[PDB]
């Protein structure tokens, strides 16, 4: 699906000019589930925000599903991102008035699918993540993990083609990060569902099936996994960091 | 610095609150206005029943307790929008005269600079409020006017009056303030309190609704129920708000269960916990806003039914007393080349029993039943029906009557003679009118009896209930001419002005409501203003105190161009119930006062509630106005 | 610097007296991070209020310097606040029309101070915070976390000892929080100042070395990282939390 061929953005601000990505090239097959990460001042956030539609091209190209976008119209972009590309932000950001069936199933308004689609499809979100007993529940006496969760059901309502996630385990405990992490394996192994994760902890990398180390724009090489251990994968992953 | 500071503070209030100016300016003109017209000594070819000059002197204080109480209500949105710039004043280290002085620098000049500006325009606007008065009224012509000093001291004098209590109510709040001051699911009362609310307006509307034409009838009774409904129209009023509509949105709510939409949301969200907070004010708005829609459409029912009204008093366009006068009016137009159709008909009053032709009760009487006065006239005379004997048929139409009198079918009716009765039967009502309210008491039609029967009833002529002049000499007049010649003529024929003529109870009628017309027209519209302006200055509150909803909605997808459709459909809601609930107290207050003020309705009402709409809709658009800026820097 | 014995505050309006602080004991040295979590109900406002001077203490003594604050009169508390006290909101209350740099410079120009060694300090304080490049623009075109900054370089525009401040990330994302917590860690690392922080959220207080917790004045224990790695110790506080 994901096509990026030399995809490159150039810091500027009308007076000095600091490229921070120089030279990308991204094959991602429908069905897997990758991580990008490495360092902490490097450019992994700006190639996490031009992958997506939350922000504009320099040079490069860039398909998903065959569409154009680096040549592509506002209007459309934005109906585009509406239409696909569920995302997964840092933050919770859920409303405080409503509850949480409304506040994960309030984007399906756009397309009309009547009351009675919606009400059979939000069943099945949301008692795969096992949150159907909180049905009337204000976003405000449930625990911490339960709205990240709640946010990955709103996420993966719609049926989008690719899922960004930008660090989901940032303010969660061990417990709460390895359930949610579990959860997300279980959807994406049940639907076909291409997921991507910026993360800085090797656990949450260790669900993955593939890693991209970025350095400062470049590449040094990735990983691959495959029929490989879990813990043996992590330790790997422990070491390839320790080299950086 | 302290200049540049001054300076920019003034820039910036002059550009988010312009309305206030607007309203300051207008009121200002508007009272300028009214005085130079009081103290003028031109409005004394306007006169009726008032003497007009002493009634815009009580117009020119309404007006000024209507415009201080919006001053001085409003003047303290502005200063407590200022909560969080004293606090830091006070870490920097300022004495709290330094705070007072730079607050009032500001004041002084926003103020002064419109005041200078609203007496200046008072000159335009003092010809063109003598044009429209001339105009409601009739008069020939001619308005020049001069300066009318004693105006402007009077205008000086009480908008500088004003100023002082403003000034210490500011000096209070900022002597007031802290030191710093810097760092749900349904209940059950709530249930008793939303029935009540609807229950109240329910039964108040049906208790008003058999006011007149009812159970009760008396003087000292009616004052009662009139009281009656004028408190549960409020107090259901006050309780619509304050726990009534959260009913009704929360039934709402829990209707549609899950899926929703943008366009409910920001709704269901607002208004419940809004609406309530300020559950004293729109109260305020409904009831005066009620108050004036329903006089001023009480007002102009009468003044579009005194042309008719006039003419149903009395029979023709002249009516005489004396013979006298009557050949003298005759004589004098002989030679006038203005032939008139001239007929006597002369009237016998006699008493009857109408007790079994009443359809109500014995306290819709105006008269005993028994020995009701009414007026006999004969079959000869009348050129439209020939009546047989043993035979009665009623005439005119009288709508107040019909609400009141009601009439059976044909029954028995008793003549109470002196030794004699002689009974005959209804036959029915005609729609016409043969003799001038003179005659016929208050209202009571006259009978037509046949002409055999005259013969002895004249014959008879029992003298204990005989007026004065048991005659109806009325001269006619031709097809279209100069009428007002003839009207002179009649003007000069009586110096005592002992008899009627149409087109002088006509005009008397046309101006005393007409002055009312006016004095209301102008009361309603400042008021209209007043409460647009506080409206719009209340809803500022709501755009800051949302932005972090559309700061995440914005984030999620949506577009500003989707969420400026829900902005304006909140907006429509938000700007509509106060105005629904005005419009339906005015409808069920006018339905229950016509039949009195004369004739036709349905031809004013909604002739006043669609300019009132039109006049109130502006200040919803520029709710709107201002709500899409700060959408489009909620990112 | 401050010391903390008994510190108590009165109430009694009309008939009931409420005794939120029942006397603490805060020893607090100079030069380091230190802050405050509790939970809601415990009177936080109070305590800082009391801490402050800016409401005045009915018990226990408290030393700003080694000088007790009861030993000045209300003109001259005023005066030793503004020479040695600075403030940080949750709020971003500034002066709409005023400038950065004027809206920075106001509480220095008040003390007949000359204007070159005013715009030598705006201009280190600036340097310093990296927000220079906004020296003259307004406080509408500006983002949330730049104006926060904004204020917490005017609360160092005359250096401080014992600078208060309440919650600084309760109107912002994770990213601008992020930032504005590093600046403030760096900025403790310079000219020694104590930076008592008063926010309830573990992630604000993962940057912290001297975490204290209330339950009644200090039920619960502290903690004081020193050698780890910012991850445990996070996590070490959020398991601490979630015991209570
Ligand atoms: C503003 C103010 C001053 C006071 C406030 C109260 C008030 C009265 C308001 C006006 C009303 C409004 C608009 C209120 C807004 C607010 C709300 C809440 C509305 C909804 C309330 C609600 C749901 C119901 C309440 C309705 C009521 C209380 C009245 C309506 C009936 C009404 C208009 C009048 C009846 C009361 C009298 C005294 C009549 C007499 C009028 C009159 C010329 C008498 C003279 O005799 P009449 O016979 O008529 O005339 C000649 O008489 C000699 C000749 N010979 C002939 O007989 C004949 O030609």
């Amino acid at each position: 699906i994901l096509e990026a061929n030399k995809i490159r953005k150039s810091y500027g601000n009308k007076l000095n000019k600091q490229e921070v990505l120089k030279g990308i090239d991204i094959h991602i097959e429908k069905g897997e589930f990758v991580s990008i990460m490495g360092a902490s001042g490097s450019g992994k956030t700006t190639l996490l925000n031009v992958l997506s539609s939350i922000d504009q091209v320099s040079h490069g190209t860039i398909h998903i599903n065959g569409n154009d976008m680096t040549a592509m119209k506002e209007k459309q972009l934005a109906e585009f991102r509406k239409q696909h590309l569920g995302f997964i932000f840092q933050d919770y950001n859920l409303l405080d008035t409503l509850t949480v069936k409304e506040n994960i199933l309030l984007p399906l308004s756009i397309t009309k699918l009547s009351k009675k689609e919606a009400n059979r499809k939000f069943e099945e979100v949301a008692k795969e993540l096992g949150i159907y007993e909180l049905r009337d529940k204000y976003p405000n006496e449930i625990s911490g993990g339960q709205k990240q969760r709640t946010s990955a059901g709103r996420a993966f309502i719609h049926d989008p083609s690719i899922i960004f996630a930008d660090e989901p385990t940032g303010a969660l405990d061990s417990k709460s990060a390895s359930d949610l992490l579990n959860k997300l394996s279980q959807l994406n192994q049940k639907r076909n569902a291409t997921i991507i994760m910026v993360t800085h902890d090797p656990v949450a990398a260790s669900y993955c099936g593939r890693v991209i180390f970025i350095k400062d724009g470049q590449m040094y090489t990735q990983l691959n996994k495959g029929g490989q251990d879990r813990q043996t994968f992590f330790q790997d992953i422990m070491k390839t960091q320790g080299v950086l | 610095n302290i200049n540049q500071l001054i300076l920019r503070n003034l820039k910036k209030n002059l550009r988010n609150y312009y309305l206030y100016v607007f309203a300051l300016i207008f009121s200002v003109a508007l009272y300028f206005a009214f005085v130079t017209l009081q103290y003028d000594p031109a409005i004394n070819e306007v006169k009726a029943s008032i003497k007009g000059a002493a009634a815009i002197k009580t117009a020119s204080i309404l007006l000024v307790a209507v415009v201080a109480i919006f001053i001085l209500y409003a003047n303290t949105i502005f200063i407590k929008r200022r909560s969080k710039e004293i606090g830091l004043f006070q870490l920097i280290g300022m004495t709290k005269h330094k705070i007072f002085r730079i607050l009032s620098a500001e004041n002084v000049m926003l103020y002064f600079g419109s005041l200078a500006i609203g007496v200046a325009a008072g000159f335009s606007i003092s010809k063109l409020v003598l044009m429209i008065l001339f105009k409601i009224v009739d008069v020939k012509a001619d308005a020049k006017l001069h300066f009318s000093e004693q105006a402007l001291v009077q205008t000086v004098i009480v908008f500088c009056g004003i100023y002082l209590l403003i000034m210490i109510m500011n000096y209070t709040f900022i002597k007031k303030q802290s030191i710093l001051s810097l760092f749900k699911k349904i209940s059950f009362f709530q249930m008793l309190i939303g029935a009540l609310g609807i229950v109240l307006i329910l039964t108040g509307y049906y208790v008003s609704s058999e006011l007149f034409g009812g159970k009760f009838k008396t003087i000292n009774e009616l004052f009662v129920a009139m009281s009656f409904i004028l408190g549960s129209v409020i107090i259901g009023t006050f309780l619509f708000y304050k726990g009534s509509v959260t009913f009704i949105s929360n039934i709402i709510r829990k209707s549609k269960g899950g899926y929703l939409n943008i366009s409910e949301v920001l709704s269901l969200s607002s208004i419940m916990f809004r609406m309530k907070s300020n559950a004293l004010l729109l109260t305020i708005i409904t009831t005066v806003s009620a108050l004036a829609i329903g006089l001023l459409s009480l007002a102009y029912i009468s003044y579009y039914s005194s042309e008719k009204t006039a003419e149903q008093n009395v029979a023709a366009d002249f009516s005489f007393m004396n013979e006298k006068d009557a050949k003298l009016f005759e004589n004098k137009l002989r030679e006038s080349n203005i032939s008139f159709v001239k007929k006597a008909t002369p009237v016998l009053q006699a008493n009857v029993d109408i007790a079994n032709i009443m359809d109500g009760t014995p306290k819709e009487m105006q008269g005993d039943p028994g020995n009701m006065q009414l007026a006999v006239v004969s079959d000869k005379d009348v050129k439209g029906v020939d009546v047989a004997a043993g035979e009665a048929v009623f005439s005119g139409y009288t709508d107040l009557l019909q609400k009141i009198m009601v009439f059976k079918d044909s029954g028995v009716i008793k003549v109470k003679s002196k030794h004699e009765t002689q009974p005959l039967k209804y036959k029915g009502l005609r729609e016409e009118f043969l003799v001038s309210y003179t005659f016929t008491s208050g209202g009571m039609p006259a009978v037509i009896v046949d002409d055999s029967l005259f013969k002895q009833l004249d014959k008879d002529k029992d003298p204990r209930i005989q007026l004065a002049q048991s005659t109806f000499i009325g001269v006619n007049v031709k097809h279209d001419d100069q009428m007002e010649k003839a009207n002179e003529l009649f003007q000069q024929v009586n110096k005592k002005n002992e008899h009627l003529s149409r087109l002088d109870t006509s005009a008397a009628q046309k101006s005393l409501f007409g002055m009312v017309m006016f004095i209301v027209g102008f009361l309603g519209l400042t008021f209209l203003i007043t409460s647009g302006c506080i409206l719009y200055f209340k809803q500022m509150g709501e755009s800051e105190d949302e932005k972090p909803s559309y700061t995440i909605l914005r984030k999620l997808g949506f577009t500003q161009g989707d969420l400026i459709k829900g902005i304006r459909i909140k907006q429509m809601y938000n700007f509509g119930i106060p105005l629904v609930v005005g419009l339906f107290h005015s409808y069920f207050a006018v339905q229950s006062g016509w039949f009195l003020f004369g004739s036709e309705v349905w031809a004013p009402m909604i002739m006043v509630m669609v300019l009132y709409t039109a006049l109130y809709s502006i200040f919803g658009f520029l709710s709107v106005l201002y709500y899409k800026k700060v959408i489009k820097s909620s990112l």
